[PDB]
């Protein structure tokens, strides 16, 4: 049989829920990622890591695509991120590209994924996924938006934030480095410079993964001859583009 | 889930029925006294807290049919699940058998409801004890029943449940008579107010009284009314 | 096996009492304060955020305040994840009521329904509670303005002035001395602000740390304008009352 | 509670000790593998040990044919090896049926991976204590090795080894591709990749091998074969005559 | 605690439950499997508990299909469940593919069933060792299945109390006959080492049951050796040990 | 003023130049003082290879 | 309603027309029957309108979910298969007639699926209601080894002659030419049949001609402000 349907998350005698207190520590035992929100775009940047140096790193993704306007990036556990990215996409199609026949706004996508975490907090046979996600995306009506979904199932919008183990120091660095108008060109130099204070590792495009929800690219459209729609506003930055910016810091 | 929340005890009990009775002890106190042609349920409300909306909030006496009232002591939150079952059974009786329910049939139903959550797996008993009172239709005998979280039902001549019920029960041996109720409706109300003033105390604003007369007349007396009845008792005492 | 490791958290204590309910009540005074004050002309809902950072975006945030329908909004205090769920349960219930009777829900009915939902989780199934406390401001014609608090056990009582969350005892004492039965909405706004200035869990009390919302009879033709204010309209009425 | 690692629950350190215990149980057969990407092939070599004369030597095996293109090499206990061999077969039928081409190795890495997560998320499923090496030759991604592990973590490889003495092999492979300065050996035929592979293994493990103590599996283009002890015998003489 | 169940793990690679299942099989009676050129020959030592018994009226060798002999030791009732399950699985395969099941196929199936009983809280891993084989059209095969869900090919296998005496004597038989021996000649060999395996069990008296599946005697069916052929085996062994 | 804005490893070099100044003013009492402060700003592991060579 | 697909060894052209009908009344004068399963896989639909459009939605979603998990570009054959199973469990009560045209890491393609679960191969397929008329044209002027410049004339003229030999056909010819190694090219309104004849009288009326029995004003645009 089975009889694991009793909650394995319970209130603690001192209050607060023990299992979500445990999961958050775990996020600061991980890799480091940060996101800066610019006026005209959004950037996320993170470190790529593997067991041995003889492992690849192009066959691994820690910036993943939910929609053509919305990417996610994590800090926490690799295995636990992989499954929730898939579930994030599955619920984005079934409840918004079938019923409105288009992609969801960033706020609306955030909220869906926050329910999935929530039933990992409630009920038996689950323990919380041990990740913190950033969900930066763009929708047309509220423009650029940056979120953070936590182990607990709440979300928060931020103007600039970081997650991972080098987090406490990184948000202090970005406090003085945030400005009221920051351009996307300028921001790219910022995120690299912050994550350089946070990463010792050999600093190339091949170890720093850069993704922007900048502006629309009609060349990643995959078709032409439709002027009505426009291409992906997401654009994953491969090693060559980051290498020029390495030299410009 | 199908695992027990009821684990048999070597004592000749189940722990959770003993725990459920304490929970009832800690609850607000209800009195029931039946006249010759009325029923009277008096209940304590803690109105001690200030800036309480009392208009919009339901009394601790709920009508479940047009002639059957249910009052309760113990877990207030839990009680509402019982009140929703019982209102549902009342219609079902009209549907399939016709006529309104009898107080006895409804009391038995309640008895089997609280009983169920003892004997089933996956559930803990309700720690809620009811006073079910009312009239049967075509009839004018007041019938006053008490059901308790053991899922045991009783008829009573007069009863009290709740906090410090014992103090009122000793008073009721001595001022209500098994042989003779007080015959006017008014005197019966004042006998129950006079009883309430033992433990409740602290002014007459924490007293609430619902009076039911046959032929389907449930009216609840306001504070003003109580104020006059209490002052009389006060002066005479 | 499984029965061995079963928590059994939905059994009574020797006191007849439910440890996990109390543990939920303990943890909501670790979340921010949300206050309701009922004026005769409207209802002020005044919430103090449980987060603040200068790098926070707290401007699109409506992280305490939710519309359940255009006539009944809530103030939320507790674990936000559990709360989000009930919020879309409630929307689903409002719209259901509206489908079947083609008439908006009274405040009495929707508060009883959420409460029964909570009741189920503490009653059986071996689950832990949903640790949330809602302050319902709503308007209906049948009983007017009605103000309500519900707790994780699933029990409700109406109030003329209430406080939930952090420093419940404290806010209650204050409210009792500076309440009057009938006020204008402004006087209420003022009072809402004033209580949070004496209870604030940081010395400073600011607009960007206030979520603040009303429901006003300043809509003509006996209608109610639900207004969730922009933080730049909060900034002016906070300089008005002379806090800042 | 004293229960805190009977189920897959975080620790005060924020960790899954339960899952770590799987990785201390991936080394009980104490077999070692090394797998290298040629230029137009993949080659994977593993040790064979029989504990008695009274077994049949053929059936003793660790290299399990999943697709006709995807081989799978198993480090850790043979009960969980088999359960891993079966699940994989199930998905390979499943992919062809619904998408109308044969399963890509890349896609088998994520399915079997996500399945692993699901075993560490139920509080009543014990994870497989097998590190799987998936070897393939794809046309869309070229020759690839994907390594999954009991956590469900995975990454690609240029070469990789597994086994308790696998540190030693890591030295040989690191030194080797340091000198070549490329991720793959420029050799256009599978023969000489079997010849190279055995050489690093002789260096690393410190023992020379025989025909009946080897087990070799080779992924070429569009077919997956295992070589028998006789074909392996030929390969060994030709290392000596280099 | 971490030494009590099957879903637990412990940082020694041990999973103490399953190892405890071998200890059950170790209380069993000797059972051997002699792999011959033409088939398989099982024999089981059957303890005669009391003179009150009705003799030769309990079979500890039960047939599965019509061509796969099955004999098990450990917990007798527990084993009867495992055989019933492999008779379901044989019958499902016979329908769906309209041929009698191969023995490497029968292996997959049973193998899976016992492996299953180490991954849930609410089950116990069975404590029996099976020995099963026969003739299929790819030839005769033999398998021994551990309670851990481990198995291998075997030219001779055993389990039981007197697995100590039996094993050493099976080495002797592959060094007597390293080019194999006949299934007829092997009836007399199964008698001989079952008798020697009762010098670890000489507190009682016993009855020898012998069954065979060989191509060349029984037309590839799982039959019992009975009547006068069976007593020639009894006499042969009886005189060597005297 | 940039010591409240201490976060940059580019303050390593400023201490190193102050050390050089006292070196050619030919007092090594104070030379050491600024050298200690150079090792303290370069204790941060995010400093280039070239500044450490300095 | 006609569909041609013309495979050549450089790419593929798939063209269809914009007249949709609901019986003898013309339901829509321009509607795009060329659907994008994927960016690199365009199909067109003939047959029941409400069943083509909706099932390009179902598979459009399912192919994007699929490709994201595979981290490789779609196969054409993947589209064809998803459709096949889906149609077949309703047992032909969804009357989809698709020509599934697509480039992929295997090359240029053209497939057909019919309203029962039947699937056919070919370097020229013709499908739909006005099929018969387009098919006749094709076999006379085709040959294998076309360019995109040959192919585009032949397909579009078969669609133009389909107008003039069928009554469901009509209005503008849309063409999509999907080459290998390029972004798909939606050359919409490649061929105009005819421009609507100029009418000889203005019919815009005097103001105040109609009568109003009552009226009222409601603005739903706002809820009553402060």
């Amino acid at each position: 049989t089975d009889r694991y349907s009793f909650s394995l998350t319970t209130f603690s005698p001192s209050g607060k829920l023990g299992q979500i207190d445990y999961a958050l520590t775990a996020v600061k035992q991980g890799v480091t990622s940060l996101g800066i929100k610019a006026t005209n775009g959004v950037v996320i940047a993170t470190e790529k890591k593997s067991s041995s140096p003889l492992a690849m790193s192009e066959t691994l993704s820690k910036v993943s695509l939910l929609t053509p306007d919305i990417g996610a990036v994590y800090s926490g556990m690799g295995p636990d991120y992989r499954v929730l990215v898939d579930k994030s996409r599955k619920v984005a199609h079934t409840s918004y590209k079938r019923i409105y026949g288009e992609y969801p706004p960033t706020k609306l996508l955030v909220s869906e994924v926050a329910k999935i975490m929530q039933e990992a907090t409630q009920s038996g046979g689950v323990r919380p996924f041990g990740v913190s996600l950033l969900i930066a995306g763009h929708d047309e009506f509220n423009g650029f938006s940056l979120y953070q979904v936590d182990p607990s199932g709440s979300y928060f919008p931020w103007k600039a934030t970081a997650i991972g183990k080098g987090s406490v120091a990184a948000k202090t660095f970005l406090e003085k480095r945030w400005n009221d108008e920051l351009e996307l060109e300028d921001a790219i130099h910022i995120a690299l410079l912050t994550l350089k204070e946070s990463v010792e590792g050999e600093f190339n495009g091949d170890t720093i993964e850069l993704a922007i929800i900048g502006d629309e690219n009609p060349d990643l459209l995959g078709y032409t001859g439709i002027p009505t729609d426009k291409g992906p506003r997401f654009r994953k930055l491969t090693s060559q583009e980051i290498n020029d910016r390495l030299e410009a810091l | 889930y199908d695992r027990a929340l009821s684990i048999f005890s070597p004592d000749g009990h189940i722990f959770q029925v003993e725990y459920a009775l304490e929970a009832v002890k800690r609850g607000t106190c209800a009195v029931g006294v039946k006249g010759k042609n009325c029923v009277v349920l008096g209940c304590e409300r803690r109105s001690t807290l200030k800036l309480q909306d009392t208009r919009i909030t339901p009394s601790k006496v709920s009508k479940i049919d047009s002639h059957v009232v249910l009052s309760f002591s113990g877990l207030n939150a839990d009680s509402r699940i019982l009140i929703e079952k019982a209102r549902v059974e009342a219609q079902s009786h009209r549907l399939t058998l016709e006529d309104p329910v009898t107080v006895e049939y409804l009391t038995r139903y309640v008895a089997g409801v609280q009983q169920r959550y003892t004997q089933s797996g996956g559930v803990r008993p309700f720690g809620v004890s009811t006073l079910i009172a009312g009239f049967d239709p075509r009839d004018d005998e007041p019938k006053l029943y008490q059901t308790e979280p053991s899922g045991i039902y009783s008829s009573w001549s007069a009863q009290t449940i709740g906090r410090n019920s014992k103090t009122v029960r000793e008073f009721l041996e001595k001022n209500y008579d098994r042989k003779e109720p007080p015959a006017t409706v008014e005197e019966c109300v004042k006998l129950t107010v006079r009883s309430l003033l033992e433990v409740v105390q602290t002014g007459a604003k924490n007293i609430e009284i619902t009076v039911v007369k046959p032929d389907s007349d449930i009216v609840a007396l306001s504070s003003e009314e109580i104020n006059q009845y209490v002052t009389q008792i006060e002066q005479e005492k | 096996g499984s029965r061995r490791y079963d928590s059994r958290t939905t059994i009574f204590s020797p006191e007849g009492r439910l440890y996990q309910v109390e543990y939920a009540l303990e943890s909501i005074s670790h979340a921010g304060t949300a206050i309701g004050i009922m004026a005769s002309d409207g209802i002020v809902l005044a919430a103090e955020r449980k987060v603040t950072s200068t790098l926070l975006e707290q401007d699109t945030s409506t992280e305490k305040l939710y519309k359940l329908n255009d006539k009944i909004a809530v103030a939320v205090a507790g674990l936000t994840a559990d709360a989000e769920i009930l919020i879309n349960t409630a929307r689903i219930h409002a719209q259901n009521y509206l489908k079947t009777y083609n008439e908006d829900i009274p405040v009495e009915i929707l508060v009883r329904r959420l409460s029964d939902i909570k009741q189920g989780y503490t009653q059986h199934g071996g689950l832990r509670p949903f640790g949330v406390s809602f302050i319902y401001a709503g308007y209906d014609d049948r009983y007017g303005y009605q103000l309500y608090t519900s707790n994780p056990s699933g029990n409700y009582t109406g109030w003329k002035a209430i406080s939930v969350g952090a420093n419940t005892s404290a806010a209650q004492t204050l409210l009792q001395m500076d309440y009057k039965d009938d006020m204008k909405v402004d006087d209420a706004i003022e009072l809402a602000l004033k209580t949070l200035s004496k209870t604030t869990d940081s010395s400073a009390l600011t607009y960007d740390r206030l979520e603040f919302a009303t429901i006003r009879k300043g809509a003509n033709d006996g209608e109610v304008y639900q207004k969730i204010f922009k933080p730049q309209e909060i900034k002016d009425i906070l300089v008005k009352t002379g806090i800042t | 509670a004293g229960y805190d690692r009977h189920i897959t629950i975080f620790s005060p350190e924020g960790r899954l000790y339960q899952v770590e215990y799987a990785f201390k149980a991936t080394n009980q057969t104490n077999i070692n593998s090394l797998a290298v990407r040629g230029k137009d092939c993949t080659v994977v070599i593993s040790q064979k040990k029989v504990p008695d004369k009274l077994l049949d030597p053929t059936t003793v095996s660790y290299i399990f044919c999943i697709s006709r293109t995807i081989g799978m090499v198993v480090n850790g206990p043979i009960p969980d090896a088999r359960n891993a061999a079966l699940r994989a077969k199930a998905e390979a039928a499943e992919f062809r049926y619904k998408y109308g081409y044969d399963m890509p190795c890349d896609v088998l890495a994520k399915r079997m991976a996500n399945l692993s997560q699901i075993y560490t998320q139920r509080a009543y499923m014990r994870p497989l204590g097998v590190i799987l090496t998936f070897v393939s030759v794809d046309e869309e991604l070229g020759p690839s090795i994907y390594k999954t592990d009991p956590a469900g973590y995975y990454v690609g490889y240029k070469a990789t080894a597994t086994g308790p003495k696998q540190q030693e092999i890591t030295t040989n492979l690191e030194n080797h591709f340091k000198k070549s300065k490329i991720d793959h050996i420029n050799e256009e035929s599978w023969e000489k990749v079997v010849e190279f592979a055995i050489t690093h293994m002789i260096d690393a493990l410190g023992t020379e091998f025989s025909k009946n103590d080897l087990e070799v599996g080779v992924a070429t283009k569009d077919k997956f074969f295992t070589l028998s002890a006789e074909n392996i015998e030929e390969r060994l003489v030709a290392i000596a005559e280099q | 605690g971490y030494d009590l169940s099957n879903s637990v793990f412990s940082p020694d690679g041990r999973n103490f439950q399953v190892e405890y299942a071998v200890k059950a099989v170790e209380n069993g009676t000797t059972s051997i499997g002699i792999k011959c050129n033409d088939g398989v020959v099982f024999a089981v030592e059957k303890l005669i508990t009391s003179k009150l018994l009705v003799p030769q009226k309990n079979v500890k060798i039960q047939v599965v299909d019509r061509h796969i002999g099955c004999v098990y030791s450990g917990l007798i009732p527990d084993g009867r469940h495992l055989v019933n399950r492999g008779r379901e699985e044989a019958a499902s395969f016979k329908k769906l593919y309209k041929t009698p099941i191969p023995i490497p196929a029968f292996a997959d199936r049973l193998g899976q069933y016992v492996q299953a009983h180490t991954l849930y809280n609410s089950v116990r891993p069975f404590g029996v060792s099976t020995i099963f084989g026969g003739v299929d059209k790819n030839g005769a095969h033999l398998y021994m299945l551990e309670p851990s869900g481990s198995y291998w090919g075997y030219k001779g296998a055993a389990t039981g109390k007197g697995r100590q005496s039996a094993k050493a004597e099976l080495e002797k038989l592959v060094d007597h006959h390293p080019e194999g021996l006949s299934a007829r000649e092997a009836v007399k060999q199964a008698a001989k080492i079952i008798y020697l395996a009762h010098e670890d069990n000489k507190e009682k008296d016993f009855e020898l049951e012998i069954s065979w599946c060989s191509l060349s005697e029984t037309n590839g069916l799982h039959k019992f050796v009975k009547g006068d052929l069976l007593q020639e085996a009894i006499d042969f062994a009886q005189k060597e040990i005297n | 003023e940039f010591k409240k804005l201490d976060d940059k490893p580019s303050l390593v070099d400023v201490h190193l130049l102050e050390s050089k100044v006292y070196h050619k003013l030919r007092n090594l009492a104070k030379s050491k003082a600024s050298l200690t402060a150079a090792r303290t700003a370069a204790n941060s592991i995010y400093c280039p290879t070239q500044t450490v060579a300095e | 309603t006609t569909i041609v697909g013309v495979k050549f060894n450089n790419g593929v052209v798939i063209a269809a027309d914009t007249r949709s009908t609901q019986g003898p009344i013309v339901a829509d004068k321009n509607c795009a029957k060329l659907h994008r399963i994927s960016p690199k896989i365009w199909c067109a639909g003939a047959g029941t309108a409400a069943d083509t459009e909706a099932v390009t939605q179902l598979i459009g979603s399912n192919i994007e979910l699929h490709s994201l998990y595979t981290s490789r570009e779609p196969r054409v054959v993947s589209a064809l298969q998803m459709l096949k199973q889906h149609l077949f469990k309703y047992q032909g009560h969804i009357g989809a007639y698709l020509i599934v045209a697509g480039v992929d890491p295997t090359g240029s393609h053209l497939f057909s699926i019919h309203a029962h679960g039947s699937t056919d191969v070919g370097y020229y397929l013709s499908l739909g209601s006005g099929s018969l008329a387009a098919m006749a044209v094709l076999e006379s002027h085709w040959k294998q080894d076309l360019t995109k410049e040959e192919a585009i004339k032949l397909a579009s003229d078969a669609i133009q002659a389909g107008i003039w030999n069928d009554l469901g056909s009509g209005s503008n010819v849309d063409v999509c030419v999907m080459e290998i190694g390029k972004d798909a090219e939606y050359l919409r309104n490649y061929l105009t049949p005819n421009v609507r004849e100029e009418k000889q009288k203005s019919y815009k009326f005097p103001r105040g001609t109609t009568a109003v029995l009552k009226e009222s004003i409601v603005n739903i645009c706002d809820i009553q402000e402060e």
